[PDB]
């Protein structure tokens, strides 16, 4: 119920209209991030770098796994 | 069917509860995780699909495998063992920095967090085009969905022993809300004497029948086939602002404009609406200057009195009359002047509340004075 | 002990004075600069410690040395001299761009500026993990300190002749402020008839005894051990908002919510607080629909009346009662309705100030009216 | 000379009109496009200048040619054919992502859009220094212009047959506005009893003779020779705030100060203005603590009473008196206390408007009261 | 006319003044983004990758070209 | 003294409390950004590029060095 006649008297006009569309998600897919590379053909030239890489990953992975396990333990079968 | 143990949980928001329960349906069971672990330990590609029995495929992405396969392995016989380790360590630490950026303490409530596919770009190897292709996400709506951050992922499983994260990703489908129209509003300044004013209105408004609502364009992409929003863009508009858009000109606030202002004319319905007191309007057909009467605030130019008009050094040919000739200022009720600066608002609100606090006793006795 | 010559300096803020005076204990003297310059010329590694005899260690970082050592030098025989120069020139120009971005005119007041270690990441070679390792910055507090940008660098010396910049970097130590609790506030909508309202409260508030203040979370990281902030997060709350949080419901503002709202129920202390007039609440134990009386605005669900409750398609088992049964609307004093949009605020403030201006003579003569 | 057909166009913004007319002047004609197309099919360099008869020079930029020339072609004889394709495909997909980011649906109106040269960095090969050099953009104003993002580009032609985009780019010339001075305002806190207060003023203000206006610094770079702005930085200041800056201290809003505050003293004209009730001020020359009288809100320290003064653990030598001795609180009119938080503003405005509409009948009938 | 005297009584001082400069554009230059690389010395090793790249570029180039042609068709000679 | 009882009557609850920790700096370390790379093993292959790199660095380093020297000249020994 926009009054375009009054609005144009103070310098307001419409310059375009469009429909409104929202998003709903029905199906889901699985995407896994493989954090450990295959280094078989590097003939153990990257032992020290990989070991430090795994050490750094645990400081991030462990808190998320704890948060995930905290909610999962409160979910029980309906019966 | 599962039940949430509220007493043990204690406190949880609606988003946490909804995301926690959905974790029972979107999470691979213990057998599928064990099967996934074995399959991951046999692949050497950056992007690869894992097929497991009668289940939807799991797309495995390794963030530094392209560099290992394309850069390090071919140079294995040429570079020394020490140099090979130094180059991979540089990429591993840079990959960790992006993992920490995305999944570290900056991530608030990982259970309920929804991460866009663009935020995952570095974790997926620096690009998302092949990931989208391998997931089957395509069609005529892909650009609109992608630009509004419609593709989102949820964390469903973190495996510390084998170092992988399982995400749940969905390609959304678009549904048009029936009867909702999003309007784009543009303004032209006007002059009251020597002062140039400008009506304050929202950039976008939404209507549904006789309802008028605000519209947030932050999560929306304006496509030629309709605006596409990944969140809810409609939020309520105050009654005073709704009065303005319904025809009450005295309910619309106005503000002063700077010296150099870019909106002093507009083309609307084939007619030119110009603040001819602040720009030079000249009729090109007859060569005469169009003068704005000081008792008018705007000029509406149509082909009846000026078929071709020069407005700002730009020559425009206008169509037939669609806006009536300008009315006098005394037939227009103008709204209150405002200043939209943050510190101008606080300075003026403080002055206003100080006056209300000084006259508190008189305002309390609103019935002891009227009934006397 | 040094003295600032204020008369010669003329004008300076407290930050410039404090940073300027600090640029006498943290700045290497003329002999240490000469030793550093000669020592820098002999190194060829990306990250190097200097060990200037009985002095604190200096960490030298060269931004493109890894590329030269790992990519260019090994391929010196294979590649032509012209190609080697072109490849290094690409990295040099990109490195210069980041130096200009960090230390150029966009840097306001270089002496007083504090630069985070993350902002220096490209200047340090694209990663800071190895720099942090060789500075000795480690521990359980590192993750929280790093994420809230607690590690800051300060410009100390610029050497134009040898082209190096000396920075002063410090690893902060954490300190609990005794008695300060940071509270996270969450809300649920409620219905007055058919309209759905929502109380406007801050996301975080801080208390110290009987004091209530606002909390700015922009520079804070919420760790399991506590909130870690790199700036001062406490700033005062207005008395009206403090009255709201102290029990006065009439002092709390409220807003209208949109059609799709995700805060229509919450789990708190084992009980479920649900709107139940804007969502469907059903008691799963008995199968009956929980109806919200129009004279009530909220529903508090406990195990005494419904051990297991289905809300919004989610089945939740609740504990014993810890919230009383909802009181009627006539027993609650509701606060003023507001709209939090910028343009809604300005439109309404302009209307309010116009009314105050149109009644200036009435309000400035309150003493005369009250006496008579 | 061209004319816009406004009847066929129907609706157009002033910016869209001006940009559309400028297309006729800045767009290469059909013959020049065909000549440009053939020239682009003979070059193999990342950056190349095209000479086209007696016309302007066109600079051609290819975004992945440095990688092909420096990385792929030299290793063509030592890598498999599939490997060469895989490596280039990684760069092509990443280049497409930046093209889509820049020229995709997120670009609202391509015709009137002005893209900065820094936003084009990846499309130009990852760096703009060589592009600027080959365009001839150099001088003493380059750093200020570049930092303000003053170098802009406009889309003038898109060729889908041969896959290239023509952009119109300009190097601006700086012009000083006569009589405009930009002032930087700095404040210190003061104590009224035990409460620490802070005057709320803009960070920057601009004056032109007797005119005072706000100053927006978002598009401005503060260079030693002046302030360089790529947009209009001047916008009006509300009359109440102009009253503050013109001498009316009662028109200046004030706010409470948190526990830790870094603006408790300042050096101005060789004198030290300090809140000595909130920090410790000691006269170093005499060893006497400088005490602030509770009937005074600030302390003005000059050499006539304390040649060398210690504040906040900093020793400062001050000059002759430039500020009078502090005046009593009862001779200063203070402004209204405000809170600048977004939610504090809405809460207090809602309370104020509720009071005004509870006295709607009283305020409207003010002439029947003043007459009696 | 800033009153520095009264402003200092409530703790406000000026700490620096500067002139104000704005930007004006006199001439324009042409800059063409060549989206197709020269792959002549790469033989046929990149045929599949280039074809995908060209296909992806069209989904972006065509909408921009149509918007440009919409404006240009409304620009007529003053004759 | 937050009144949780009255806040719940209008739909406001507390969902978590935490302690507050601030940062203070005790000691400082030195970090020097070495802007000149060692190019000895590259022979004379990078003379032109290094000269242009040094010229560009001057336009950034000189203004900062001047700002640093301006403040240091005003700092005097206490005696
Ligand atoms: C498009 O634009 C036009 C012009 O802006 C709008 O017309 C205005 O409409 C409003 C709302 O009706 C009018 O305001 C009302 O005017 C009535 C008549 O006022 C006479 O007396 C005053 C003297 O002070 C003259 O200035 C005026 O010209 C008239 O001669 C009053 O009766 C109203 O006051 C009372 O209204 C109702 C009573 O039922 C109650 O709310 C209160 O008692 C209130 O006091 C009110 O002031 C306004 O005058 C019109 N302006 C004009 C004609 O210039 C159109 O409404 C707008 N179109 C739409 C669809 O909204
Ligand atoms: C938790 O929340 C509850 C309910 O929200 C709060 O209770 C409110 O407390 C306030 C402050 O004590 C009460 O406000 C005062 O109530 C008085 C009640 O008297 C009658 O008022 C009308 C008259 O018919 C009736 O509707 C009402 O039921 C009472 O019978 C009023 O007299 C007061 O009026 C004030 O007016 C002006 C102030 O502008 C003064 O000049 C007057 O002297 C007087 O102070 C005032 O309104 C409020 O009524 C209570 N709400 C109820 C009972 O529903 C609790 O205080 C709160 N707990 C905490 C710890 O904060
Ligand atoms: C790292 O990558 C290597 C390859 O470079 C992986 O080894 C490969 O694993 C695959 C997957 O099982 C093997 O394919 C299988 O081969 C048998 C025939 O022997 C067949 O029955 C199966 O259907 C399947 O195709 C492949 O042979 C094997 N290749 C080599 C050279 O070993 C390896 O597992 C990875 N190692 C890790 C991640 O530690
Ligand atoms: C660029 O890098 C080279 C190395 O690639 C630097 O040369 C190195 O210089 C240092 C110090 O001048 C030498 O180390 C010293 O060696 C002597 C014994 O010769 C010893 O007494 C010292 O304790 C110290 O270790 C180092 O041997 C030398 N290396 C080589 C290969 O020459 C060079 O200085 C760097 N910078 C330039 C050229 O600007
Ligand atoms: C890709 O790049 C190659 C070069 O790597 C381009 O071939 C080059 O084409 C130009 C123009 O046709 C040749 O220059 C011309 O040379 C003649 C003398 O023969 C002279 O009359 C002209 O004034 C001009 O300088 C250049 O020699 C030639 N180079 C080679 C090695 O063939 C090729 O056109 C590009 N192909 C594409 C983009 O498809
Ligand atoms: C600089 O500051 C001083 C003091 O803050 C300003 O003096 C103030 O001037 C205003 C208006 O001239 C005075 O208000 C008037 O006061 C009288 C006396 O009651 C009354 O009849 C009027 O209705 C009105 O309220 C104000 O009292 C006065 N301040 C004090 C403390 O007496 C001075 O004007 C400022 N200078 C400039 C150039 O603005
Ligand atoms: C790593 O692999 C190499 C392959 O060359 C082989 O000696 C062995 O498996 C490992 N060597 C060491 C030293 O760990
Ligand atoms: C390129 O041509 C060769 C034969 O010349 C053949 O492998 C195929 O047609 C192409 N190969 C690739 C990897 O594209
Ligand atoms: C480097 O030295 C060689 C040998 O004299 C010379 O040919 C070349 O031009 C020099 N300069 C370079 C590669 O910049």
């Amino acid at each position: 119920q926009i009054h375009w006649g009054n609005l144009s008297k103070i310098g307001v006009v419409g310059i375009g209209s469009a429909s409104y569309k929202v998003m709903t998600r029905s199906s889901h897919q699985s995407l896994v991030i493989k954090l450990m590379p295959n280094i078989t053909l590097l003939n153990n030239c990257t032992r020290v770098e990989i070991a430090e890489y795994r050490r750094l990953l645990r400081t991030v992975l462990e808190p998320i796994r704890d948060a995930l396990n905290a909610m999962t333990q409160n979910i029980r079968p309906v019966q | 069917g599962v039940v949430l143990a509220g007493a043990a949980l204690g406190v949880a928001t609606a988003a946490q509860i909804t995301a926690g329960i959905a974790l029972h349906q979107s999470m691979l069971n213990s057998q599928a995780i064990d099967n996934l672990r074995a399959s991951l330990e046999t692949t050497n590609q950056a992007i690869e699909a894992i097929r497991q029995a009668g289940q939807g495929m799991i797309l495995a992405v390794q963030g530094v495998q392209d560099y290992i396969n394309n850069e390090l392995i071919p140079s294995m016989n040429q570079l020394s063992c020490d140099l090979i380790g130094q180059k991979l360590g540089l990429k591993l630490l840079r990959y960790y920095t992006e993992i920490l950026s995305l999944f570290g303490p900056s991530l608030r409530d990982p259970i309920s967090a929804e991460i866009s596919i663009q935020a995952l770009s570095y974790a997926l190897g620096g690009d998302i085009n092949k990931v989208l292709e391998k997931l089957g996400y395509s069609g005529g709506d892909l650009l609109g969905i992608l630009e509004s951050r419609g593709i989102k992922a949820r964390i469903t499983h973190v495996d510390t022993e084998s170092y992988f994260i399982v995400l749940s990703i969905a390609y959304p489908t678009l549904s048009e809300i029936k009867g909702v129209i999003v309007h784009r509003l543009e303004g032209v300044s006007y002059n009251i004497g020597s002062q140039e004013w400008y009506t304050t209105v929202p950039k976008y408004v939404a209507t549904q029948g006789y309802l008028i609502s605000n519209f947030d364009e932050s999560s929306c992409t304006f496509m030629p086939e309709g605006t596409v929003c990944s969140q809810n863009a409609l939020y309520p508009m105050s009654p005073l602002l709704q009065e303005c858009l319904r025809g009450s000109t005295k309910s619309c606030a106005r503000t002063l404009v700077s010296g150099s202002f870019g909106n002093r004319f507009i083309l609307s319905q084939g007619n030119l609406i110009a603040n001819c007191a602040s720009i030079l309007c000249k009729c090109y057909t007859t060569g005469t200057i169009i003068n704005q009467d000081p008792d008018k605030i705007l000029t509406y130019i149509a082909a009846d009195h000026c078929p071709v008009v020069e407005v700002n050094g730009v020559t425009i040919q206008v169509g037939s009359r669609r806006y009536p000739d300008a009315v006098y200022l005394h037939r227009i009720d103008l709204g209150p002047p405002i200043s939209l600066g943050r510190l101008d608002v606080g300075t003026n609100l403080g002055n206003a509340i100080a006056k209300l606090e000084d006259a508190k006793e008189l305002l309390e006795s609103s019935d002891q004075i009227l009934r006397s």
